């Protein structure tokens, strides 16, 4: 079964993606770095306060549907 | 018609703030260096001889002198286009005339009695209501702009444009004396930050000592907030377990770090009031400067 | 100056601490600390103070411009607390003098910086002292807050760092570091056109202009050589001297010209009575870049600059504020010996679907593969051997990109060839000469230490005569 996501950024910015549930989230990780334009392993991206490995899926980390994700991004300024 | 009339709109508004002591003085701060188009500072207190440091807008040799005088010179000389102003006499006296003048009113210090008061003038006057005190490591802000219209850009959405929004808010009588016996608050409790009960404590002994728990009478404030843990608690269907005993030791007179976080960010809520522009925390804003946490709760519907 | 329990409270009394910058969030912080109770404070910053009512600082007012940020709040907070012990140095820390010995005078060390290349000289020097370093930044309504401590939690450089696509803007900048400094000092100087107000006295001749605030102004800077004894020193302009000798990087004559054009083109904007129209943003190309060519800095093109001004993030003075006494408290957990229980912590601009504004987070332990803080760090760099000399070496992938200070630089054979030397009139004649003549090629080590942050680096060499445009070295691994 396949689950549709919110990725929502500090600027309250908001991405939806539609992702497998036995899929790594690595993949949502990088496609979202990818939008960004950012390096691999410049956010960090939570869920129930948890950070997300880039082995983790929905399933393992029961995840619902239009459940939340949270990036985190430093400031330099 | 853009960001821009926002803009204007915050340089052409008047602030009323009560209570110059160290979140005051942090609020005067921020308001001031944002360019409001006046602020006028009331106190009632005489600087104490604990004064002159922790109030960094009062210089060392003003004991004995009004509080909110004594913040003058500094405050003004952040911003020579704010009109800022003094205000000697007490506010529990104070005529309904008074308010009109001001856009926003932000209340420090006050008892919850005083705050239900101006609250309920703001809301008959169309003025912005805004409370905040600090407790120790604890600190707090609260709104109540009623029917408040903003503008906010909302960032792009794909799998940036403006957009108008309406946000209801409810008077402080409500939001301090919330019903927990429904089926809905039951739900809501466990979702509820226990600084919330926290502030129905302090606020009780405010209310009742005239003053807020001091490091001078750490031993007798301490056995007297325990016995208002229960008399609150109990009074409320809540079982008392929900604040530990050690809260104790967190909320003694004002931290000074605590202030500057807790004057930071209600100073911007109330810019952001005024200026019509983002989205005010709807509520309630809860900081523990222990653990980190901001919490906004929703409490009063 | 007591509000927490005896232990904590004569910690804190004793100790001394190390602010790095006296911007918006250090002034901020500063304040907080001798509200707290801290009073021995040192607080370095390498720039003077450049303020207006455009925007308003908490402790620079319009009297003190001119004078070093650090000398000035240390000034405006003994008016507070007049018992307090600050020392103000008007340098930069990445000045040798400021080595392993100083960092070990203090129990902690807050950074309030605005780039990357001193964030790291701190990252490295607090953990060669082995002192807990409090790390922060500031964009908009955003911000975070962290602790770094050596062998416990990861260093400022555990993971690779967003590369700035949008500029936070910080409190006015009067010594360029980076070209973003220009951008947003022309900008400012944008808004506060369109003595103060020169403009409208000479009539909005772009020659009398341009000879005071590219020609005094800046020799002005140069009677203080606090920053111009180990630092490059800057180059003043003159208008007679320029007159005589799309993505193109253009000379210094032709932003001269549209300097002058520009100002020719926007006084007929201003005879009536934004950033889109040409006339406005050739301003910010040609007053940007006349100050990037004054202090040694490489002139930008109208495409980048253009991209880059849209990207400033406006200040919110009172986010600086927030972080500022997230920092101190975060401090007082550390002094009080409870760094298990110190957090990252996030601000947002609204709540989350957990209702947390601020979001607080478990510190990470070190990376293993960080090259900075793990033991034995090696990386590996292509490069074009028969192109890239000594000096682009030491300037621009040894001490630019690695972020060295004062380095030393050998070849691994069981030799150790000295190609790069600190200490000055040793290798100075190596610069010119191409790294091919030392036997340098693919598979070659170098052995870079620099001793000032006590720090060893391996650097293995590929060579490729294939680079692309504009490409003169890349980082691999
Ligand atoms: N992004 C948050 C705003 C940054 S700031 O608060 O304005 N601080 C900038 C302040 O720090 C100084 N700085 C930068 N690099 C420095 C070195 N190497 N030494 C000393 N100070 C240094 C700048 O001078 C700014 O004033
Ligand atoms: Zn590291």
């Amino acid at each position: 079964e396949y689950i549709k996501l919110k990725v929502i950024g500090q600027d309250s910015s908001e991405i939806h993606f539609k992702v497998k549930m036995t899929t790594h989230l690595k993949k949502l990780k990088e496609s979202y770095c990818q939008r960004q334009g950012v390096p691999m392993n410049s956010l960090r991206f939570l869920f129930e306060g948890q950070r997300i490995a880039d082995n983790h899926t929905p399933k393992e980390l029961g995840m619902e549907e239009e459940d939340v994700i949270e990036v985190y991004q430093e400031q330099c300024g | 018609l853009w960001g821009l009339e926002a803009q204007k709109r915050l340089r052409a508004s008047r602030v009323l703030l009560v209570g110059l002591k160290g979140l005051g003085a942090e609020i005067a701060k921020n308001l001031i260096l944002a360019g409001v188009k006046g602020l006028t500072m009331l106190d009632h207190e005489q600087v104490t001889p604990e004064d002159p440091g922790a109030q960094f807008l009062i210089r060392t040799g003003s004991v004995g002198r009004n509080r909110a005088e004594a913040s003058l010179e500094r405050a003004q000389n952040l911003n020579p286009m704010v009109d800022v102003k003094v205000d000697t006499e007490d506010i529990e006296k104070k005529p309904e005339s008074f308010f009109t003048q001001f856009d926003a009113v932000c209340l420090t210090c006050c008892s919850r009695d005083v705050i239900v008061k101006v609250d309920q003038i703001c809301h008959k006057n169309s003025i912005k209501f805004f409370t905040g005190d600090v407790f120790g490591y604890h600190g707090y802000t609260f709104a109540n702009l009623g029917e408040h219209e903003f503008v906010e850009e909302k960032t792009k959405v794909a799998k940036t444009t403006m957009v108008k929004k309406k946000v209801v808010f409810c008077p402080v009588k409500e939001a301090l004396e919330v019903d927990w016996s429904s089926e809905k608050a039951k739900a809501a409790l466990k979702r509820t930050t226990s600084d919330y009960f926290l502030l129905q404590v302090l606020l009780k002994f405010r209310t009742d000592k005239g003053r807020d728990p001091s490091s001078d009478t750490y031993e007798e404030d301490s056995e007297l907030l325990l016995q208002i843990r229960n008399d609150v608690l109990d009074s409320l269907g809540i079982s008392p377990d929900l604040l530990p005993e050690d809260f104790v030791r967190y909320c003694f007179s004002e931290m000074a770090p605590v202030c500057a976080v807790v004057g930071g960010i209600l100073a911007q809520e109330i810019v952001k009031a005024l200026s019509q522009r983002d989205p005010p925390h709807n509520n309630f804003f809860f900081f523990d400067g222990m653990k980190g946490n901001g919490i906004v709760e929703c409490l009063g519907p | 100056s007591r509000g927490l329990p005896r232990e904590l409270a004569e910690a804190v009394a004793g100790g001394r601490v190390l602010v790095v910058g006296a911007g918006g969030i250090g002034c901020e912080l500063l304040k907080n600390l001798v509200l707290t109770g801290f009073s021995h404070i040192d607080l370095i910053d390498l720039d003077t103070i450049d303020v207006s009512n455009l925007n308003r600082q908490f402790l620079f007012q319009k009297k003190h411009v001119g004078r070093s940020k650090a000398q000035v709040a240390k000034e405006s907070v003994l008016q507070f607390y007049p018992k307090a012990n600050i020392v103000a140095y008007h340098d930069s820390i990445m000045n040798p003098d400021y080595n392993v010995e100083f960092f070990r005078q203090f129990i902690l060390v807050m950074n309030a910086l605005d780039n990357r290349a001193a964030r790291n000289h701190v990252n490295r020097m607090c953990l060669a002292a082995d002192v807990p370093l409090i790390e922060s930044g500031t964009a908009g309504y955003l911000g975070q807050v962290t602790t770094i401590k050596k062998g416990v939690t990861e260093c400022y450089e555990c993971h690779p760092k967003p590369t700035q696509r949008t500029f936070p803007g910080c409190t006015i900048r009067n010594t360029p570091s980076e070209p973003i400094h220009c951008i947003v000092w022309a900008k400012y100087l944008f808004n506060q056109l369109f003595t103060k107000e020169w403009a409208k006295s000479t009539g909005y001749d772009p020659v009398k202009l341009f000879t005071k605030l590219f020609k005094d102004d800046i020799r002005y800077l140069l009677t203080m050589d606090k920053l111009w004894r180990k630092r490059k020193p800057p180059v003043p302009l003159d208008w007679a001297e320029v007159q005589s000798q799309d993505q193109q990087v253009l000379d210094v004559k032709s932003y001269a010209r549209l300097f002058s054009k520009s100002i020719e083109t926007l006084r007929v904007h201003l005879a009536e009575k934004d950033k889109d129209d040409p006339s406005a943003m050739d301003f910010v190309t040609s007053a940007a870049n006349l100050r990037m060519h004054i202090f040694s800095m490489n002139m930008k093109s109208r495409f980048d600059i253009k991209s880059m001004a849209g990207n400033i993030i406006p200040a919110i003075a009172t986010t600086n504020a927030v972080i500022a006494g997230l920092i101190v408290l975060e401090g007082l957990k550390i002094l009080s010996g409870k760094i298990d229980q110190c957090r990252t912590i996030f601000l947002n601009k609204q709540p989350n679907p957990r209702k947390k504004l601020l979001v607080p987070c478990a510190l990470d332990p070190p990376n293993p593969n960080c090259y900075v803080c793990a033991s034995k760090p090696e990386v590996t760099v292509r490069l074009n051997v028969h192109k890239v000399t000594v000096l682009t070496l030491q300037d621009k992938i040894v001490k630019e990109k690695f972020a060295m200070v004062a380095p030393d630089v050998q070849i691994e054979d069981g030799k150790g060839t000295i190609l790069i030397s600190s200490e000055e009139g040793e290798t100075e004649a190596n610069n010119h000469k191409k790294l091919s003549e030392f036997g340098i090629r693919n598979g070659s080590r170098l052995q870079a230490d620099d001793f000032l942050q006590d720090y060893t680096l391996l650097i293995n060499i590929l060579h490729s005569e294939d680079l692309g445009k504009d490409v003169e070295f890349e980082v691999v691994g």
